């Protein structure tokens, strides 16, 4: 890697002007230009990762994997980089190291936007939303509005940040792509013979910038039978079924501003 | 002589300030320093990183200008300073004394009833405790 | 090993203060609980202090000051230094460099009105009324509330007397 | 005679129990207390090398912690194969002051919580874990029935 960097400024100095032995240095410059492939970094880190796994090492393989992904970004092959990052977020989230987690998250969003993988884009964006208090507020707002845009098809505003090719990437997508922390509150689990339950779940929003209040759906849990706070009139359940009934929510179906979260912090049971 | 202080909980890190003797730690390895730790565990952990002894780790982990010296308590807390000096004329004895001091300062921040254990060290007092440690032994 | 056998007590006290503080929102409510619980505790403790120091009984505030600072010596292993007497000898001040019963309980809990030494105030008053000395107690200075020395104050209010044979 | 403070204070806790919860007593007392005792335990019999993992029967560490606090030794120590086991103690300090006649039995959970709430160790039977119930049949004779946080 240092060698590639050194090549960068070696170029730069070569642009300066270019009487004895200097042509040799010129062919040297050209030959190391041949060396600008720097996939050797990839191969070396490949071997390093394997060997680290050999002694039951996860993080050095994990960190060198982030190095692999970042050089993929320098390689421009953002696809493999986002594949790596997609594998690498879960372990960071389990690891809880709140410093690194957002630090890789911003890069992962960068890969999602360049790739146009709008599904991964929205998922990582909403997980960022869930706890985005470390970053600046207005940036959270821009993320949210871009998210709503892409749920309803509008491209995100950082047009200068985007390129026409990536514009094509994500305009092309969404043909298959389909479908802040809050809490589920059930007043009565283990139903008796006759009762009713209304909107008791409480949708707390950890984000400062409010989620826009338009709609929402809850899908009636099949457990047993198939069926700044905001408290409202939704109140789905109004009927009677068999007793000893419990409930459990898969996902928010969050139709507040967005269509749905696509990321599973819709806890089933806290 | 950058002492990246890092107390670790069971798994996560309650306090890991970035300070030394002179002034703040500029070098941008912090979150990935904690990532050095997550390779000090899940890798350089072996069957050893947790023990039932007041843990002398003379260089459980080493690298250029960055040398990790570790400690663990029966409560599974990970105590780690890093020797960020390729070498300086300080010998492990004062490092042992420093882990004594850090043990005591951490557990006296623990002495707070208000502060729930396992959370970010709120105490500006335990701060200045760590700060005097850094200003002295770095 | 065992510089302080009873460093346990201060952590128990911190547990009690935070438990109440969660229970009762107000610093004032827990102030009354601390005062009354100190009252019962000091009622428990004064008899033992008079079993050991075997004092005659306090008929003079200089004697009261010496007795109670001796009790602090023998109960909380602290050395309060009597000072700031009243011209009328009612007030005197007890100089605690380290409130023993607190070891960085919390310097900022973001809560003024929450006074810690109220347990001491309750103990001193309940003790005193066991020995027929109704004296009010409060705290002129308190390190935790931003001071450098924690200073209890007591002023001789009334001489209780046994009556109704 | 520093104990008298704690005897009186725990006595008055035995006094007030508000009806919201039985034991409002959270365990931060236990957590910070074992951390303090372990400040005094700056040495315990575990080898200098990190890999060779030796577990210290928290039974024994409980003995030592009593000597640091309860001062009198745990006597009859019966143990099942797995993390479930018990201590049988003829004398208990807070129940030494109550009449030995088995008439005042309720006052135990304040006792048994104090031996719970001590952070665990990864290697089992390492000396620090705690989750404990008590069944005091005879007054001085506490019966702290242990259950590990694990199985």
């Amino acid at each position: 890697m240092k060698r590639r960097d050194a090549a960068m400024e070696a170029y730069a100095a070569m642009q300066a002007s270019s009487v004895a032995e200097q042509q040799a240095n010129m062919q040297l410059c050209d030959q190391e230009r041949s060396y600008n492939h720097s996939a050797a970094i990839i191969a070396l880190l490949s071997q390093a990762m394997a060997q680290f796994k050999i002694y039951k090492c996860l993080r050095f393989r994990k960190k060198l994997a982030i190095d692999m992904a970042e050089e993929y970004l320098k390689s421009g092959d953002h696809a493999k980089a986002l594949t790596l990052y997609s594998l690498m977020l879960p372990d960071y989230r389990q690891e809880k190291w709140t410093t690194i987690f957002t630090d890789v998250l911003l890069k992962t969003l960068r890969c999602a936007l360049l790739s146009g993988s709008v599904a991964d884009y929205i998922a990582c964006s909403v997980e960022a939303l869930s706890l985005r208090h470390q970053s600046d507020q207005s940036e959270r707002i821009l993320i949210l509005e871009n998210l709503w845009q892409v749920f309803q098809g509008v491209p995100p505003m950082p047009k200068t940040q985007l390129t026409p090719e990536a514009q094509a990437l994500w305009t092309s997508a969404l043909a298959n792509v389909k479908s802040v922390e809050m809490c589920a509150t059930f007043e009565r689990v283990q139903l008796s013979n006759d009762d009713l339950l209304q909107l008791q779940l409480i949708v707390r929003v950890l984000t400062d910038i409010p989620l826009r209040i338009r709609s929402f759906h809850v899908i009636l849990a099949d457990a047993g039978n198939p069926q700044s706070y905001y408290q409202l009139f939704c109140s789905t359940e109004a009927q009677q079924f068999h007793e000893n009934t419990q409930l459990r929510i898969v996902r928010l179906e969050a139709h507040m501003g967005t269509d749905q979260v696509a990321a599973l912090l819709t806890c089933s049971s806290n | 002589m950058a002492f990246c202080i890092a107390v670790i909980g069971k798994d996560n890190a309650p306090l890991y300030l970035t300070t030394s003797d002179m002034e703040q730690e500029l070098e941008l390895q912090y979150h990935v320093n904690a990532a050095l730790d997550v390779v000090e565990e899940k890798c350089l952990i072996g069957k050893g990183a947790p023990e039932s002894k007041e843990l002398y780790l003379g260089l459980l982990y080493s690298t250029e200008n960055h040398k990790i010296y570790g400690f663990v308590t029966n409560t599974r807390v990970k105590f780690i300073v890093v020797i960020d000096s390729s070498n300086v004329a300080l010998r492990e004895n004062e490092v042992r004394a420093i882990f004594r001091n850090l043990h005591l300062l951490y557990t006296d921040a623990i002495c707070n009833p208000f502060y729930i254990p396992g959370e970010s060290l709120t105490s500006k007092k335990f701060d200045r405790a760590v700060q005097k440690l850094m200003s002295g032994t770095a | 090993a065992k510089k302080v056998n009873s460093e346990f007590l201060t952590l128990t006290y911190g547990a009690l203060v935070t438990q109440m503080l969660r229970d009762f929102e107000n610093a004032e409510d827990v102030n009354k609980q601390l005062e009354r619980i100190g009252y019962n505790m000091g009622m428990r403790l004064i008899e033992d202090f008079l079993a050991r120091t075997s004092a005659p009984r306090c008929l003079e505030m200089r004697e009261t000051a010496d007795r109670i600072q001796q009790a602090f010596r023998i109960y909380l292993n602290i050395q309060p230094t009597i000072s700031n007497w009243s011209p009328a000898s009612d007030e005197f001040s007890l100089v605690f460099d380290s409130n023993p019963l607190t070891e960085f309980v919390e310097l900022p809990p973001d809560l003024t009105n929450l006074r810690y030494s109220a347990i001491l105030s309750g103990c001193i008053r309940g003790a005193l009324e066991m020995v027929q000395l109704e004296v009010q107690c409060w705290f002129v200075q308190d390190q935790l509330k931003g001071d450098n020395v924690t200073e209890l104050r007591v002023k001789f209010v009334r001489r209780l007397e046994e009556v109704i044979p | 005679s520093e104990e008298i403070l704690f005897d009186c204070l725990h006595a008055e806790i035995v006094n007030y129990c508000l009806d919201s919860n039985k034991e409002h007593d959270l365990a931060t007392l236990e957590y910070i207390g074992f951390t303090t005792g372990y400040r005094l335990i700056e040495r315990l019999t575990r080898e200098v090398s990190r890999f060779k993992d030796e577990l210290e029967t928290m039974k024994f560490i409980c003995t030592d912690f009593w000597m640091l606090i309860y001062k009198k030794q745990v006597d009859n120590l019966r143990t099942n194969n797995h993390g479930m086991y018990v201590v049988q103690d003829k004398a208990f300090r807070f129940l030494t002051r109550i009449s030995p006649g088995t008439k005042q039995l309720e006052h135990a959970p304040k006792f048994v919580a104090f031996t719970c709430g001590l952070v665990r160790g990864a290697l089992s039977n390492l000396g620090i874990n705690s989750t404990v119930t008590a069944e005091v049949q005879s007054i001085p004779a506490c019966k702290f029935h242990i259950e590990v946080n694990r199985n």
